[PDB]
């Protein structure tokens, strides 16, 4: 009865897929393609958040 | 992408979060 | 690990899913690092779009309700709600 099971269902439905085996995030796209953001870099939390949201809507 | 599914999902989530 | 995955999604999206403040039927979606904006939703039939911060105009609120009940798209609701709350701050 964990609320984390349903939260992950919600987060995945956004089209954001965690791929920690490759230290990266997959963003389902505007054009119907896949955007991949690495996490093994010096990217700030602010930039990564901006990058992700910009690719989820029109 | 279905209103019945979002309805039951948000019913399920509010129930688990409130408990 | 589910809780660790949640923590990571919260950090990446700056989107936190919380219980409703007012009622047991509400889900509160909080956006931003400082939790600067939020919106509550309910599917108990009394209403769909609950309270929000900043509060939104009727046209914005009608668009959000339509995205949930007409298009049934939870993702598109969060993207639009986030845009509206950030633009209205």
């Amino acid at each position: 009865a964990n609320e984390n099971i349903l939260k992950l269902k919600l987060y995945r439905s956004l089209g954001v897929i965690l791929d920690l085996e490759n230290d990266q995030v997959l963003i389902n796209r505007n054009d119907g393609n896949i955007d991949i953001l690495p996490l093994d870099n010096n990217l700030s939390d602010f930039y990564k958040t901006k990058y992700i949201w910009e690719r989820l809507g029109k | 992408k279905d209103p019945n599914e979002v309805r039951s999902f948000l019913q399920d989530l509010s129930q688990v979060l409130a408990r | 690990n589910d809780a660790a995955e949640v923590a990571l999604y919260e950090r990446l999206l700056q989107l936190r899913v919380l219980p409703g403040a007012s009622d047991v039927h509400d889900v509160r979606f909080v956006f931003g690092d400082d939790s600067r904006c939020w919106i509550e939703v309910a599917m108990h039939g009394d209403h769909v779009i609950g309270n929000s911060h900043p509060a939104l105009d009727p046209k914005s609120r009608a668009t959000l309700e339509h995205v949930l009940t007409v298009q049934g798209d939870l993702a598109a609701f969060l993207v639009v709600a986030r845009d509206m709350l950030l633009a209205s701050l």
